[PDB]
């Protein structure tokens, strides 16, 4: 199964899901797993042997995941009888992504500056 | 000319090709068909001496 | 101006129904006792209505069962203002063939020259 | 166009339920008394019912012990434009299963080609 | 049947589709399927024999369409008398695609650098 | 005639349309049949021969219809009673297009680099 | 009569014209059917002799009167209380006219390419 | 009398006038027939040999009358009793003009390339 | 010519390549080659005295 488990984006969001974000968040995880997993090909072995490298990837998963589901259904605001609350502001085209930040905790960065470099065949 | 400009229309030029940058290689290539002929400078690279 | 449009009873505009109108005249009674009502002869034109009366304690009124089945309707009702004959609380209108009583006298509105209008309420009970 | 979406009584929108609706009809009594109540035949439709704003004097009137369970429901009704038929005070709808009493005439409103439509209260009781 | 399901695009919407919601899930996912196969016509066979790939090519076609199936009847808000909602800035009228960082994790890449060659016939 | 019917528009609207809906999409199907037709010579020979293509076709057909009658009439809210509702802020839909990367599925494609060739007639 | 009938544009139109609108439609049908036989004088004997020429004019005098009849009063919003819609903030329907890509349709292509020529009057 | 008459505008504007707007309409339509005729001094003769040439000035009276006549009195909104409309905002200030697609339907053209030309007097 | 392109429609080119900076690079080598071989310096540049 998963490195990380529904306990831990449960653990991060501070609210209990529902049977479906369950399944959801279960779907997400395995994802979020392998996207790093095509990125460190090594990611289980390091995580079978490496405590604090392990700990990292359990919550660089669990907060790619949570970016996504913190509000999935889209609200701005509902109203209830007499109650109603609005929320701040949110991009509307959520995907899941691991940040450049995130892919330098597991180990692996861009350079921003790369060379293109002229040739020609040489003669004989 | 007087014209309606109701795009905020304007005039263009492509530029002429000026024909002395080819005048520049056939001078080298007269100085290069004269030394390796050996002809008195004149008879080829007649912008000479 | 919506106060002046309508049209004429033989082709209303859009929101107007074509109507008789019958407006009042006093008739005295067998003991000399002066009454109003309606007069025996109706002017042809066209009227806006709209629903009134959906106050609570006037809503539960619509349908009864006590002595016979009663209702009562409410609507309020305009002429455009080329019709400059007034109806008087006695006066009467045919609308959709049914008969409504003109009900109080009318509503005056004057704020200014172009503003200017009458407003009726109908009732049928 | 809320008005005129609603459907047909085997697969409606979502915001319409299907009814049978039995229209109008006149009976004589035992003595000659004209009465009016539901036709025997009810016409298949779809319906858009929304609750009624009940409220103080008529809010505690919900439910009742002084002479048997007796409650009171309202609710307005509509019917898309499609069905031409017209319901009047003492004819009836059967919704949801039960049957409910249409509530005084239906109230017209006119105001222009595309707004115009009749809205319907009912009532169990 | 198509590679993904409407239990795929059900799993990550996290609710109940109707039977009307169904019918269009089965069409786009059959769309997104197509689509993905006529840029990549190894597709099924790699699918059938590596389980790794197949995930990828499930979860894309699933997110494919869950993009384009939320909130496709376009309500920004909608009330009653006692309980109302109103919905973030999504994109209205919107299309089905394939985005560039889900290509790349199915195989397929492109350059954002190409040559115009100028040629001239040879003389004969 | 149309490979496309009122059912494929239906299946991708979600809706079911009434039947002053039905009349409008028979003839903006065979507007868009037409359309195509008149670009691909050879569309309802090789839509015969070729099962991927006619399914791309009458995909490509219900969604060039799709996009023209969702919202026809286009309202932005309605209330009724007291429900209310209001749409995302939609382009106002008024013409039936094939957009480019439609086309290009068709198999025709829009070359974005032509060149302007000077002439002179030679002497005699 | 013209070519196309009112129970063409009241076809692509989802609504039904009263009596007074149907003259409306006629007196719109009678103007695009002049600009189309003068800008191809032909067309009488194109769509008598050609059926799919016959239906690419039929419906271009369609959507050209559709264009102006649809919402021709100029409301933006109405209500009585009880109801009440808005609608999208179009454009004004100003003046009847035929689009470039329709034009594209009867072969009348034109060239946004044009050259100014100098002239000069040779001596005797 | 006039060439278009008050039921041209009429059936182009689909309101029946009322005994005021009839009065101006006829004013409207002479203003119309001069503006005209000042521009194509020929007009009623050539109007009096082509049938089409008339339907195309009586359609040009009476849609360039048509323009002034549509919410003469200026409203955006007006409310009575539940009832209330409002108008898609349109221009202030119209006064009667024919456009230049109009003139070019009536033959008529103006060039956008004028030349300024040196003169100077030639001694003697 | 005359277009209907505008929002933002231009004509623009890129320049020639001077072919004179590749001739000042054949008299540098024509130096050299007079240098190496000790020629008379008319023999290569026969534009010089």
């Amino acid at each position: 199964a998963t490195l990380a488990t529904h306990e831990d984006v449960t653990a991060f969001w501070a609210r209990t899901p529902t049977a479906e974000e369950i399944v959801l968040i279960n779907r997400r995880l395995a994802q979020a797993e392998r996207m790093l997993l095509r990125a460190i090909p090594e990611l289980l072995i390091k995580a079978s042997s490496d405590p604090v490298f392990r700990a990292e990837v359990i919550d660089i998963e669990a907060e790619a995941v949570l970016r996504l589901v913190r509000n999935h259904e889209g609200y701005l605001s509902e109203t209830d009888g007499n109650y109603t609350y609005m929320l701040q502001a949110q991009d509307p085209n959520r995907k899941l992504e691991i940040l450049p930040e995130e892919w330098e905790v597991l180990g692996i960065v861009r350079s921003g500056l790369g060379i293109l470099v002229p040739t020609v065949v040489l003669p004989s | 000319l007087a014209f309606e400009g109701g795009e905020g229309a304007h005039a263009e030029q492509f530029s002429a090709a000026e024909l002395r940058n080819f005048v520049d290689a056939l001078d080298a290539l007269d100085r290069k068909a004269a030394s390796y002929s050996g002809l008195p400078p004149q008879y080829l690279s007649s912008s000479s001496d | 101006s919506l106060l002046d449009r309508g049209g004429t009873y033989g082709s209303p505009e859009d929101g107007f129904d074509p109507v008789t109108v019958y407006p009042e005249v006093t008739r005295k009674d067998r003991l000399g006792n002066t009454l109003v009502g309606p007069s025996l002869t109706g002017i042809e034109t066209v009227a806006r209505f709209q629903v009134q009366g959906q106050s609570g304690t006037s809503a539960r009124r619509a349908e009864m069962d006590d002595i016979g089945d009663m209702t009562e309707q409410v609507y309020t009702m305009r002429l455009p203002r080329s019709f400059t004959t007034e109806l008087k609380s006695g006066s009467e209108v045919v609308w959709r063939g049914e008969r409504w009583g003109v009900y109080g006298e009318p509503r005056r509105y004057k704020g200014s020259r172009r503003i200017a209008h009458l407003e009726y309420t109908v009732r049928r009970f």
